[PDB]
RNA sequence: GUGGAAGUCUGUUAGAGUUGGUGUCCUACAAUACCCUCUCGUGAUCUAUGUGUAGGGGUGAAAGGCCCAUCGAGUCCGGCA
RNA sequence: GCGAAAGCCAAGGCCUGUCGGGAGCAACCAACGUUAGGGAAUUCGGCAAGUUAGUCCCGUACCUUCGGAAGAAGGGAUGCC
RNA sequence: GGUCUUAAGGUAGCGUAGUACCUUGCCGCAUCAGUAGCGGCUUGCAUGAAUGGAUUAACCAGAGCUUCACUGUCCCAACGUUGGGCCCGGUGAACUGUACAUUCCAGUGCGGAGUCUGGAGACACCCAGGGGGAAGCGAAGACCCUAUGGA
RNA sequence: CGAGUGGCUUGCUACCUCGAUGUCGGUUCCCUCCAUCCUGCCCGUGCAGAAGCGGGCAAGGGUGAGGUUGUUCGCCUAUUAAAGGAGGUCGUGAGCUGGGUUUAGACCGUCGUGAGACAGGUCGGCUGCUAUCUACUGGGUGUGUAGGUGUCUGACAAGAACGACCGUAUAGUACGAGAGGAACUACGGUUGGUGGCCACUGGUGUACCGGUUGUUCGAGAGAGCACGUGCCGGGUAGCCACGCCACACGGGGUAAGAGCUGAACGCAUCUAAGCUCGAAACCCACUUGGAAAAGAGACACCGCCGAGGUCCCGCGUACAAGACGCGGUCGAUAGACUCGGGGUGUGCGCGUCGAGGUAACGAGACGUUAAGCCCACGAGCACUAACAGACCAA
């Protein structure tokens, strides 16, 4: 699997899946990304993110 | 009851206010008790995903308000672990009113539902829109 | 009314004092069923990681599916039975009769023992067989030790010595079996005793935490509400009633917590291999890099990294063995981060 | 709009007070203290110095409060062993 | 900055609110920071702690001795160049 | 009862009151559940007109209650920060002490014993702890009664 | 109607304490009793089943959460296998709390001429002490057994280390007209308790990195202070629970009870002698401690002029002193350096762009730059430091 946030590969037997109000699903490979997302930031604008890279 | 096929960290207690994910006319539910649960001195009875809890209607249509009904926890904010080690959490805490036979009192279920809830309450499941 | 409530903490692991030996001593052994064999082995704790397995349980609605399982990595290099100890039955229990030693010793066994320079193996053997003829021969065990030098991440070279029992078919047969192992050089491995999928009992001296309060040590509550601001936060209500006018030892008080022996039951051996397939990236924190004989124990194992841990075929298993579980993935992701 | 009234408001301005923490202290730093919190803060206001009222008497927006750590009748010595 | 406010800094003063050395420095205590999910279930009681907050614009109920209630409530804005 | 004591015989109001014994009065509101709170009723053990009654805007570190918000008050505790605590040099008290004293279980005794009796346990010294017991320490009991006591 | 047991209530008595044995309720923590609320095994039934009712053995475990009230009690709600009662100075204030009872202030009702009273109500109204002895939890130093190292034994000691529930198959079956509706057994899970552990999730993380407000160092750069981080964002190790792992069965003897053989009493009889079974209870099993067990243990090897140990040095798998464990050049024990692995999130400077502005000036954007900064971890590596050396010992 790939993190729906930064885009790096999520290590099997690791991560959290957030289920949105509407029903949508977002797999995070870490708290770091979850938290950066909750800050309203977009992975594309963060230079450390593979997405952005 | 039947194995949920997932480990849960009760994210609710007696007295917690949650969302009524159905069209029964009840918007807000207050947890009163947790089926088949006995606690320990000082511990607040706890409930989570897949538990059948007794509830009272806090908000909604006048006829539904103050009524003490039965219900099934369909979503919680606290995470739950699936066989493959991943955690899963939702955007809110919600339950669906049910009857003696555990058939949803309503006609429609609002929002998504955890798959695990299926392996326990079929009719509730076969009434779901989205099942994550 | 005062609602009921279980007492705080088990009274079955006391006195909660520091452990006499950092090396665990089993006080029980498996029964004499199968063929003759040594009933245990030892290794050194390294750290933890997870592995993905194929549901092996025939009764699980998930049998055959992927499944993530935690695992403790333990370095289990070969050990060496350096002698065969014989016990005789007497009106006062068992007592050591004699011992049969060898001549081939590991270069650094003398860091612990006054290695034998003159021993009569045969005479001992004789004495043992006579005892057996007379029918006073009690169980048979082998004095064993490890080779820390074989494990780099572990500072110590001084080997740890422990006696392990040998259960086998007939006394005569396993006696011989014992002598054979010893005579060689006593060198044996995890493979010779355990097979992946079997349940073993893991003993070990837990991580030490020094002196601790009741709350952490026995799990008593903390003062609540207003009581928490008066001057008391982590001390119990009282040491007891007026009468008996003494303090009972059953009341939770402060003391040494940690560094106690514990024999954790029914631990499944997920896999016994060798190499660096289980090592994590960056190295096992505060331990090092694994690359050699290893065992993967499902779940946790008492003790801190580097501590000696012992294995024994489970004495009271609940499930039947389900050999060689399919391991589809072993995480090597760094434990840092 | 001007004017700028008030036993008026906010306010750790200075100053005055002392509600809760039943906190800290309780052979104290202290025979009434420390901290946070809190009340008043242009008025029946607070305050220095000077001055008047003396013991069954003063003084008292009154609690039997206060009159030099002494008050339902100060303190000292005497009656008094 | 509204300010004799905070906070920071001059001038001036001080290192004398006058015993020190050592242990990642344990239990326990005093002051205190942060705690997921729940949110007063705690308790005699929300005690303690917390929330809110400055300024401008919009807007403001019952009641009323017409003074008031009222900063009611509620909504929005707020930097730098 | 359809007058009598002793002059009159409770009016407007307010009322289960900070006054109501019976009492958690009855009904309602509110809550899952409310000896609470508020409203109505009210025969008021034993309300009531300057011994002032009713009522009331504003004010209040005054008493009771409900809601939103908030949160380690709680579920149920964790980690951390500073000063102690612990070890070392220096300084250096007090409380308290009939004697003896390593005690525990029972018994007995002026009926609440480390010291009697019977048993049981018990090698000596020291460090740290939290305070079960010494009916622990502190104060010739404020309560009660007594005194041909005091004010 | 009669005979009792208990010592929880109430009353009675006035033995003990008035040079004081701190109150009620609550809390917290520990032990116990059985007259048993649930759970195990049973008997009877007005026992078809299912659900009950009553009774026997039995104290292993459990007996919870909330609304009014200071309340105990109790009333009420929803859960529950059940939400049992009682003793320990009505256990527990040198532990807490202080709402109530019961000080000084005050109000109301009643009573009183009045001071003032109330077995009436109400608002406010303080919690002292540095542990000598003893007790227990944990930690050391000595002596005894009578040189050292390593490994054991096991008298005895502790445990609840496990208690309970739901679901599936059995089975819509036995039973029953039907409605309804079991079991043995085998499985999956939950709960409460217990011990341990941190790969995973989560908390912390005043290590660290970044953003940013005020002010000071002239600006810049880089910094200090704003309580022991100014605030905000992220967060490694470690420590943790809200996270994860593990915690039987089965034998042996019994109770209540079901029976066998069997006599006194030719029969009968589960009992008198004998025997077979049979409880969550008892014993073992399993876990923990345990040579100071005075019968003070056993074995193997080393040593008595030398085995081994202490001090020393570098450190922790240990740790409040002490203890413990490891390494000491025949070396990777700690540091430096370099890698690996990690945290932040793109450095200074310079170049280009930039709303504009004559210009000065210019917030900010892009590039150089996964940059710069940082690490309580790992590896490589004898470069530095584990040197020198002292002592005890049959
Ligand atoms: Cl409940
Ligand atoms: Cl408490
Ligand atoms: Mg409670
Ligand atoms: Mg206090
Ligand atoms: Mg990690
Ligand atoms: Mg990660
Ligand atoms: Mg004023
Ligand atoms: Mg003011
Ligand atoms: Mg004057
Ligand atoms: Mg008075
Ligand atoms: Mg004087
Ligand atoms: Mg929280
Ligand atoms: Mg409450
Ligand atoms: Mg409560
Ligand atoms: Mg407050
Ligand atoms: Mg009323
Ligand atoms: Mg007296
Ligand atoms: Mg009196
Ligand atoms: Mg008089
Ligand atoms: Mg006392
Ligand atoms: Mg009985
Ligand atoms: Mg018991
Ligand atoms: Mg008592
Ligand atoms: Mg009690
Ligand atoms: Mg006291
Ligand atoms: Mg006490
Ligand atoms: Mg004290
Ligand atoms: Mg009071
Ligand atoms: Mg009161
Ligand atoms: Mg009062
Ligand atoms: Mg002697
Ligand atoms: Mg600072
Ligand atoms: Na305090
Ligand atoms: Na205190
Ligand atoms: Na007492
Ligand atoms: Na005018
Ligand atoms: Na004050
Ligand atoms: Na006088
Ligand atoms: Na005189
Ligand atoms: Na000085
Ligand atoms: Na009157
Ligand atoms: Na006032
Ligand atoms: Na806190
Ligand atoms: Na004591
Ligand atoms: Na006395
Ligand atoms: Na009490
Ligand atoms: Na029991
Ligand atoms: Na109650
Ligand atoms: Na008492
Ligand atoms: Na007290
Ligand atoms: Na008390
Ligand atoms: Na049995
Ligand atoms: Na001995």
């Amino acid at each position: 699997r790939e993190c729906d946030y930064c885009g790096t590969d999520i290590e099997p037997g690791t991560g959290t899946m957030f289920v949105h109000k509407d029903g949508a699903t977002t797999h995070f490979c870490s708290s770091k990304c979850e938290n950066n997302a909750d800050l309203g930031r977009e992975a594309r604008n963060l230079e450390w993110t593979d997405t952005a890279r | 009851m039947e194995a949920l096929g997932a480990d849960v960290t009760q994210g609710l207690e007696k007295g917690s206010l949650i969302t009524c994910a159905d069209n029964t006319g009840a918007r807000e539910l207050k947890v009163i008790s947790v089926h088949g649960y006995s606690g320990t001195k000082n511990r607040h009875p706890k409930a989570g995903l897949g538990d059948k809890i007794t509830v009272s209607v806090t908000k909604g249509t006048p006829e539904m308000r103050r009524q003490v009904l039965e219900a099934v926890v369909v979503r919680q904010r606290k995470p739950i672990r699936r066989p493959d080690g991943t955690r899963v959490k939702f955007e809110d805490n919600a339950a669906v009113i049910v009857d003696e036979n555990e058939d949803p009192r309503g006609t429609e279920l609002k929002g998504p539902i955890a798959r695990e809830v299926a392996q326990r309450f079929g009719s509730v499941a076969s009434a779901a829109t989205m099942i994550v | 009314p005062q609602p009921s409530r279980p007492r705080k903490g088990s009274l079955g692991f006391g006195p909660r004092k520091r452990s006499t030996s950092e090396t665990p001593r089993f006080n029980s052994w498996p029964s004499d069923d199968g063929q003759p064999g040594v009933q245990g082995f030892a290794g050194y704790k390294a750290g933890m990681t997870h592995v993905v397995l194929v549901n092996d349980e025939p009764n699980s609605p998930r049998e055959g599916m992927e499944e993530t399982v935690p695992v403790t990595v333990i370095e289990t290099p070969p050990m060496r039975a350096v002698a065969l100890r014989a016990y005789e039955d007497t009106p006062y229990g068992q007592r050591p009769l004699t011992e049969v030693w060898t001549d081939e010793f590991h270069s650094e066994l003398d860091r612990t023992l006054d290695v034998p320079e003159d021993h009569d193996p045969d005479a001992a053997e004789e004495q043992i067989r006579d005892a057996h003829e007379a029918g006073d021969l009690g169980d048979l065990r082998l004095i064993t030790h490890t080779v820390p030098d074989a494990v780099p991440s572990v500072p110590k070279k001084k080997p740890d010595v422990m006696e392990t029992r040998v259960g086998g078919g007939s006394v005569s047969d396993r006696l011989d079996h014992a002598l054979d192992i010893v005579e060689d050089g006593g060198e044996h491995a995890m493979n010779d005793i355990f097979r992946a999928g079997e349940y073993a009992d893991v003993a070990g001296v837990t991580k030490g935490k020094g002196t601790q309060g009741p709350v952490k040590r026995w799990g008593v509550q903390k003062r609540k509400g207003k009581h928490a601001r008066q001057g008391w936060r982590r001390r119990i209500g009282n040491l007891g009633p007026w009468n008996p006018s003494r303090v009972r030892s059953t009341v939770p008080q402060q003391g040494q917590t940690g560094y106690h022996q514990r024999t954790e039951l029914n631990k499944r051996l997920i896999d016994i291999g060798e190499g660096d397939e289980p090592t994590v990236d960056g190295g096992f924190v505060n331990y090092g890099e694994v690359d050699g004989p290893y065992t993967l124990v499902k779940g946790s194992v008492p003790g801190p990294d580097k501590r000696l841990v012992r294995f024994r075929p489970a004495v009271r298993p609940n499930d039947q063995p389900r050999l060689d579980p399919e391991v589809r993935y072993v995480s090597n992701e760094s434990n840092q981060g």
